[PDB]
């Protein structure tokens, strides 16, 4: 017997689902959402890290003949200098002055901690969300794990569950992201084509296989002075260090729904948005027939206190005649107010207590006992006046009952002010009909 | 710091995060005399409630003006002709204040 329902995607929020197939005693289902998560698809464009400026020992050759060459390793700067007269602790070496060759070369490479201190870039895509759900009913209580995608099953027993597609996808991730040591950012990086010398990804090398280490760090050599041996060059500092120093305000403190983010499968956990549908099939052997626990008779309700909106303040009393004791499911039909307790036993006295909660001031819920149902309204005045350190346990819909007991006189005075106009219209019609003749 | 019915987080140093959100609170009796119902309904949801009060006042004044104008038009169509005719008076016994056409004699 398939049945459908919708549950708000709020962690730590009990949900009631009552099944009312005829010919059997109606029962209830407790739904709990325990740490839903979301995971996107990754692409791993390229990797960033520091650069090492590999500069070999300078070449002094005392003949004056030039020697120029250029290999294929990245960003050689083929510079040769003539007329240099180097010095050394032994005073000087060689004899000829103004005829010497200085060959100084340098390039860049990755660092030794590139395996560890590197940062990664990724692209966003369609994202699939984990959902860990706890299901319970009469003498059954079990957890599971699903996909809440278009199709999936649970099979907690003889019953099966399917969690339909998500209502919407307000993913905190978007377009392209950067991942670095247990943290992500929504920073637009330059593409693989090129990058500015120092902003970010000055090295835009690909995966750790270390092939085609592109670099645009803008080397520039200079002529050494006549004092001693020199290898002068100009080199802007690494942009990776500047980006690390600035960092700040990680995406963990920027989720638009307070959605704590982890990093192992780059996942985001424990955030509420939209609602999830559900369709469940329950076997006929999971419940008793109508021949058990008939407790209809007559029924009336009373409310003691309704200190509302905090955890549970709606203390209600139910009185009724009944047959032999047994179990009895209870719920609320309307969603104005919601109760906490699931199916509750009945004693021969016929008096039971319920704890409901609401957000309005004149609730008009219809509490239904496992076979009957009656109207039940309360004078729910007292507004709790503090600030709560825990979660909510009711729907946010607040509106006084149309009939109610609070705004009745406002409605009747408005009706009277309308009635004066109606009587004026009627007397005008009478007068004009009389004078038309 | 502000706080609403949604939630506020904490990160003060290295302590575990703390989650708080505001209550429904407000003041005034919610099931008493007329001049606290508005205060209760206004303290909660400060916006769109004075709009409701203004709309109700506009409806009331429109109803009053419509009733007054209809009464005036009915009175005119009732006994304007007796203001006509050479001389003549109001029947009085047939009507003197039911339609109230009193203007000297
Ligand atoms: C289901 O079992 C767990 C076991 O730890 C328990 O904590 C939980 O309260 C049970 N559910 C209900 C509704 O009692």
């Amino acid at each position: 017997y398939e049945h459908t329902a919708t549950i708000p995607n709020v962690v730590g929020f009990p949900y009631k689902a009552h099944i009312e197939r005829n010919g059997f005693s109606p029962m209830t289902l407790q739904l709990e959402v325990l740490g839903t998560s979301l995971e996107p698809t990754l692409n791993l464009e390229y990797i960033t890290c520091e650069y090492k400026t590999v500069v070999p020992s300078p070449y002094i050759k005392c003949c004056g003949t030039s020697e120029c060459r250029s290999m294929e390793r990245p960003d050689y700067q083929c510079q040769v200098y003539t007329g240099v007269y180097p010095f050394m602790w032994g005073g000087a070496y060689c004899f000829c002055d103004t005829e010497n060759t200085q060959l100084s070369e340098a390039y860049v490479d990755r660092s030794d901690v590139c395996k560890h201190d590197h940062a990664a870039a990724y692209k966003a895509h369609t994202a699939a969300m984990k959902a860990t759900i706890r299901i319970s009913y009469g003498n059954l209580n079990q957890t599971t794990t699903a996909f809440v995608n278009g199709e999936h099953t649970v099979t907690v027993g003889g019953s099966r569950f399917t969690f339909g597609p998500i209502s919407t996808a307000w993913t905190p991730f978007d377009n392209k992201i950067v991942v670095y040591k247990n943290d992500v950012y929504n920073l637009d990086f330059p593409p693989y084509g090129s990058g500015q010398p120092g902003r970010f990804g000055d090295i835009q090398s690909r995966t750790v296989e270390s092939k085609d280490l592109y670099a645009n760090t803008a080397l520039k050599l200079s002529r050494p002075s006549s004092g001693t041996v020199h290898v002068p060059y100009t080199q802007t500092p690494s942009g990776f260090k500047y980006w690390i120093k600035e960092r700040g305000t990680s995406l963990n403190d920027k989720a638009p729904f307070g959605c704590v983010i982890k990093t192992n499968p780059v996942r985001a956990e424990n955030c509420a948005v939209g609602n999830i549908p559900v369709s469940m099939d329950i076997p006929d052997s999971a419940f008793t027939r109508v021949i058990d626990a008939p407790a209809v008779t007559n029924l009336e309700c009373q409310v003691a206190v309704c200190t509302h909106s905090s955890d549970f303040g709606g203390i209600a009393t139910l009185t009724f005649k009944t047959d032999k004791p047994g179990k009895c499911a209870v719920h609320s039909h309307s969603n104005v107010a919601t109760i906490q307790e699931a199916a509750v036993d009945i004693k021969t006295d016929g008096k039971i207590t319920l704890h409901f909660s609401t957000a309005s001031a004149s609730p008009a819920f219809k509490v239904s006992v496992c076979s009957a149902k009656t109207t039940c309204m309360a004078a729910c005045e007292p507004p709790k006046d503090h600030i709560v350190p825990y979660g909510a346990s009711h729907n946010n819909q607040v509106f006084p009952d149309m009939s109610g007991t609070a705004m009745t006189w406002v409605q009747r005075v408005a009706g009277g002010f309308g009635g004066l106009t109606l009587a004026a219209v009627a007397v005008l019609i009478l007068v004009t009909c009389v004078t038309m003749r | 710091i502000p706080v609403t019915e949604d939630g506020i987080e904490y990160r003060w140093g290295n302590n575990p995060p703390v989650r708080l959100w505001a209550q429904l609170t407000t003041e005034g009796k919610p099931h008493g005399w007329p001049h606290e119902i508005i205060l209760y309904y206004y303290g909660l949801y400060p916006a769109a409630t004075i709009v409701a009060v203004s709309a109700a006042c506009l409806a009331v004044v429109l109803s009053l003006l419509a009733s007054c104008y209809m009464f005036a038009t009915a009175r005119r169509k009732c006994l304007t002709p007796y203001a006509l005719t050479p001389g003549a008076v109001v029947p009085v016994t047939l009507g003197v204040l039911c339609c109230a056409p009193r203007a000297h004699a």
